[PDB]
């Protein structure tokens, strides 16, 4: 409590204060009677034994109910020393119900961020804490793992500091299901970093205001989370070599685009819809030419249309001010909502049968005339188009002829297709403005994936989602428990292998692998004879009766009607194929394309500037980005809902006992205790640690580094059954890196404080020649002035001012002195100014030969790739 | 701590005059010295002590005190003679063994990444600004500091 | 005036090297993208 000082009135929400630990090292105890025991409403109940008769053993539990369990029961206690624990690794007991119960008491007091092995946990709270003011960041810079309480600027600073010493690229992971604050945990991230730039132009807040920008257009409002993330998102930071920000870029993923057209009973549509409709903004809404009441549109008002916990007036202020700070122009911004309104103004057309023939003509033309001129189109023309597309077929362009059914579903498809358009050139366009110059060096990635969702309803685009959640949660299996199990054998070190029950391929490859469900969806998309129900029907025939995650749909208590059932990792999804085949494909209209080229608006063009099924693109992207992981070091930060029903604080113990049981963080825990969660080279523990014991390694004694690692080691006073020796490799455990990198603080501590005071006294001594000079200038200044008063104006110094034009040769000679001395400076600048050019030509040289041959291996292997996968078949 | 009165030479009593009344920040005032900027004239006066050393002669003081009271030149300039006194500085080859170590290799350049960590958040932590300001006119291509020409920067200056 | 013309055409030049540079770095991150995405093909 004597520190702390600088956390503000957050300290109580970081660590419990000293009293509380005090009291709670008097908490009684008994260390023989205390137990958990497994409960049937709740998950675990803290007990006390009153008798072990044998296998059983009876006890009473918390409550007073008195049970007995087939030993069960030796689930133990933890001394009361333990609780409110930052790093969680640490407990002596540690399994289920003492994770549990520890994450419940810290979040009962108000504790979300926790340290579990090397990953943090973090819980939503559903109550904006003041544990994000600047003061906490400004406290956080430079805080290690131990010095600093849980947080997720703790984990963003961890991160730098790797990125820093490892001179590696760092990829910060959120992960967690449905509405679990992964994006407030990304915008913490974010707002971390731009602020400590910020510390020393406008860079820091373009990324800062980046995130609403997408928040109006992708982040609508669903049954599990009123601010849901529709697209997953990985936002990259460049760092230059100093260590000041760079710049920075933003990749994004798949949107939901029948969220754009259909709703559920209890959804909303993307934000920016209904936040022009609150009507802050009175140019907007006429501008659009747009009705205010939100029910006249029959895209944005088939669920709900608003909700109690989102103001839109002020999000759509918030939208405005994001797209001003971001660079944007005010015809971008007009011609952006222009778009949309057309957007909202296609759910209004009007379509009925000419003359009973089945083709369509328009019924009302008041909203495509709308429609048409949002966009500076032709009414006629896109009437005409809709109503009649000219497909070409061979050399002649054939008109065809569809029925109401179609010419709406190709209105929903057009909508469709030029809102992603918008989307994906909005992320090109704050890609563009925030890539600025000197984007040098390594990277942080934050990775924000689209939680786990299971609606009432589930179909294509929720199907997605949860495979990209189970791609990144096996990556984490894999980069936990697959990999460290075989650096330890690839590095000669004494282990024994840990089956530990977490690899998701069986699921994975059920669907991602050829001949998977969306494989062969991908193969007969391309059939126009096929229908869903019989796709469907080939799912059963192709994956059921083989695979255990495939099993048929269950439908449950008259809910809506689902169609097969999948076994992800986090429950039990059940899907339902109608409407797959269609959404796969996104076939489009052309002559409404070409109309679209045409247009008044130069936004509407570079939209449409060309015109792969989505599935396999998806795929394609999700891939890039697992081999992306896999090549930076990454930090978990798992998040968890404490309730469903969004209430502040309550917490049900088996729904997050389950999320936990699911994400892995228990058993991503042994492996932090059991194994080695450290490892560093001989050469640079050896050259980095010489002064915990510069005894051991004379200078110029560095004859072999395993030995000397063994002797600067053994030379030490610390534990030395903790670590492991292997090829380059030392393997720490538990904290002992920690230990050794605090001896080595405190020893360059207090050469560095020396250091810094010489440094400190140098600064303060410039400081004093500079103000010096300065009182000195003055003084000249003063000194004229003086002058001045003493001639004043007689007109006699007017004389000799007068005269002063007539005799200029000293003040010519002086004008050719700066001359020739300026010509001396010139020409030195065209020297240098040369000589750095020519040294940048050379390097230009070098750098288009090696940029060649990399781009001609590139070709190459992408002919290799073709042909292997034509060999695959 | 302790004051001691005749610790100088009459000379340097007039230079330390020279010096305090050409550098008192405020010009209302001929005399007197902030409490928290007697630190700084300290520093700025040719010898440079730690954050710990100048609030042990100082008598451990209080932030407040520091920016609120006074002091009086010839009343500072006893600890100042004592602090010249102390000399409790290193030399240029425990300098650059003691930096030396801030590398991977051992090629002769650090990275000013590092440094400027290790300057801010390892020992007496440093403001940022100052991190900056002191690197300004130094810094690299690439950020690899030369710490030997770094440090024989410092001390000439 | 002719050292201001040699002058300013050096720093011309100068500067069009510097964001040409610039333009190598942005094509050199491209094509460790490439690479990466090769590494994705394998
Ligand atoms: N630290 C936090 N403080 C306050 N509210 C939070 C916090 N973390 C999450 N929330 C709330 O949780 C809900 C979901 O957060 P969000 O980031 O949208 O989750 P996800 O990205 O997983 O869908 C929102 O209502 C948000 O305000
Ligand atoms: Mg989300």
């Amino acid at each position: 409590d004597s520190e702390m000082a600088v956390f503000g009135a957050a300290a109580p929400y970081l660590r419990k204060s000293e009293k509380e630990r005090l009291e709670a090292q008097t908490r009684p105890f008994d260390l023989k009677k205390d137990v958990f025991v497994p409960d049937d409403k709740q998950e675990f109940v803290k007990a006390k034994i009153v008798s072990r008769e044998g296998g059983k053993v009876t006890a009473e539990t918390e409550y007073g109910k008195t049970v007995t369990v087939k030993e069960d029961q030796v689930m133990q206690q933890n001394p009361p020393k333990f609780d409110k624990i930052e790093d969680m690794a640490m407990l002596t007991f540690l399994h289920e119900p003492a994770v549990l119960y520890n994450l419940k008491d810290r979040y009962g007091s108000w504790m979300i961020y926790t340290y579990s092995g090397l990953f943090c946990v973090t819980v939503n709270p559903y109550k904006w804490l003041p544990v994000y003011t600047p003061e906490v960041v400004a406290a956080y810079r430079g805080k290690k793992r131990s010095e600093a309480p849980p947080h997720i600027f703790s984990i963003s600073d961890n991160a730098y500091q790797y990125m820093l010493t490892d001179r590696e690229n760092q990829s910060i992971l959120i992960t967690g299901e449905s509405g679990a604050g992964k994006t407030v945990n990304t915008k913490r991230v974010i707002q971390y970093f731009a602020v400590i730039a910020a510390i020393g132009g406008t860079l820091e807040d373009q990324i800062i205001q980046a995130n609403p920008a997408l928040e109006a257009f992708g982040n609508a409002k669903t049954v599990r989370n009123d601010n849901s993330s529709r697209f997953g998102k990985f936002i990259r930071i460049h760092f230059g070599a100093t260590g000041k920000l760079a710049s920075a870029d933003i990749e994004t993923y798949l949107l939901e685009k029948s969220r754009v057209i259909f709703q559920l009973k209890a959804e909303r549509d993307y934000h920016i819809f209904y936040q022009i409709l609150s009507n802050k903004k009175p140019e907007l809404l006429d501008m659009l030419l747009i009705t205010n009441n939100p029910y006249d549109y029959a895209f944005i008002s088939q669920g709900e249309t608003t909700v109690a916990s989102i103001d839109d007036a002020e999000e759509l202020m918030a939208t405005d001010n994001a797209f001003d700070v971001l660079g944007f122009t005010s015809e971008e911004k007009n011609s952006m909502y222009k778009l949309t309104g057309a957007i909202m103004h296609f759910g209004n057309m009007k379509f009925k049968l000419k003359q009973r023939e089945e083709q369509a003509e328009p019924d009302g033309t008041e909203e495509a005339d709308k429609s048409a001129y949002l966009m500076g189109l032709n009414s006629a023309d896109l009437l005409k188009g809709l109503c009649h597309p000219r497909v070409k077929v061979g050399n002649e362009y054939v008109t065809k002829g569809q029925n109401v059914q179609q010419v709406i579903y190709a209105t929903g498809a057009l909508a469709k297709a030029v809102y992603e358009r918008m989307f994906n050139w909005m992320v090109t366009r704050i890609n563009a403005t925030l890539e600025t110059k000197q984007p040098r060096q390594y990277f942080i990635g934050v990775l924000d994936i689209a939680g786990f969702e299971i609606f009432d309803f589930n179909s294509f685009e929720q199907l997605c989602i949860n495979f990209t959640n189970e791609k990144l949660q096996q990556f984490f299996n894999h980069h936990m428990f697959v990999l460290e199990q075989e650096e330890y054998k690839k590095e000669g070190i004494e282990w024994t292998f840990i089956d530990f029950g977490m690899d998701l391929q069986a699921c994975i490859d059920l669907i991602e692998k050829p001949m998977g469900i969306m494989s062969i969806l991908e193969e007969e998309c391309m059939f126009p004879k096929a229908t869903d129900m019989t796709f469907k029907a080939k799912l059963f025939d192709n994956h059921l009766g083989k695979s255990a995650n495939f099993q048929k749909p269950r439908n449950i208590k008259g809910k809506p009607e689902a169609h097969f059932s999948l076994i992800h990792y986090a429950g039990i999804v059940d899907y339902n194929i109608i409407g797959w085949l269609q959404k796969n494909k996104d076939p489009l209209n052309e002559t409404v394309v070409g109309l679209y080229q045409k247009s008044s608006l130069k936004l509407l063009s570079t939209l449409f500037a060309n015109y792969q099924t989505v599935s396999a693109l998806h795929r394609e992207n999700l891939n890039k980005l697992m081999t992306n992981l896999r090549s930076t070091h990454p930090h978990f930060v798992r998040c968890i809902i404490p309730n469903e029903t969004k209430s502040p604080g309550v917490m049900d113990n088996p729904l997050v006992m389950h999320q936990l049981r699911c994400n892995g963080v228990l058993e991503g825990i042994r492996i932090c205790r059991k194994g080695f969660p450290n490892r560093i080279l001989y050469g640079d523990f050896r050259q980095r640690y010489r002064i915990l014991n510069p005894a051991a390694i004379p200078e110029g004694q560095f004859i072999d580094s395993r030995k000397g690692a063994e002797k600067l080691l053994s030379s030490l006073d610390i534990d030395h059954n903790q670590y492991k020796f292997g090829h380059t490799k030392v393997f720490f455990k538990a904290g002992l890196l920690g230990l050794l990198e605090e001896m080595r603080d405190e020893r360059l501590s207090r050469i560095i404080t020396r250091i810094q005071a010489q440094s400190r006294g140098v600064l303060a001594r410039m400081e004093y020649k500079k103000l010096l000079e300065r009182r000195d200038s003055l003084l000249v200044i003063q000194w004229n002035i003086r002058a001045f008063m003493g001639v004043k104006n007689w007109p006699w110094m007017k004389l000799y001012f007068k005269i002063k034009p007539l005799l200029k040769s000293a003040e010519r000679e002086k004008e050719m002195a700066s001359m020739k001395e300026e010509f001396t400076r010139l020409k030195e600048a065209l020297e240098k100014s040369e000589a750095r050019r020519k040294e940048l030509e050379e390097k230009m040289v070098s750098l288009l030969q090696e940029k060649n041959d990399l781009q001609l291996q590139v070709q190459a292997e992408q002919d290799n790739l073709a042909d292997a996968e034509e060999r695959c078949d | 701590a302790s004051k001691i009165k005749i610790e100088f030479t009459p000379e340097q009593i007039e230079e330390f005059k020279e010096a305090f009344m050409l550098f008192d920040r405020t010009p209302k005032c001929e005399m007197k010295i902030t409490y928290g900027q007697c630190g700084d004239v300290l520093r700025a006066l040719g010898q440079n002590p730690t954050q710990a050393e100048v609030l042990r002669v100082l008598g451990k003081p209080r932030q407040e005190e520091l920016n609120t009271k006074m002091m009086d030149f010839e009343t500072f300039l006893p600890m100042l003679q004592h602090i010249s006194k102390n000399k409790d500085t290193g030399t240029y080859e425990d300098f650059v063994e003691g930096l030396r170590v801030f590398d991977k290799e051992g090629n002769g350049t650090v990275m000013g990444a590092e440094l400027r960590h290790v300057l801010a958040t390892l020992g007496e932590r440093l403001t940022e600004d100052e991190v900056e300001k002191l690197m300004a006119g130094q810094e690299d291509s690439n950020g690899c500091i030369n710490y030997e020409a770094f440090v024989k920067h410092i001390m000439s200056s």
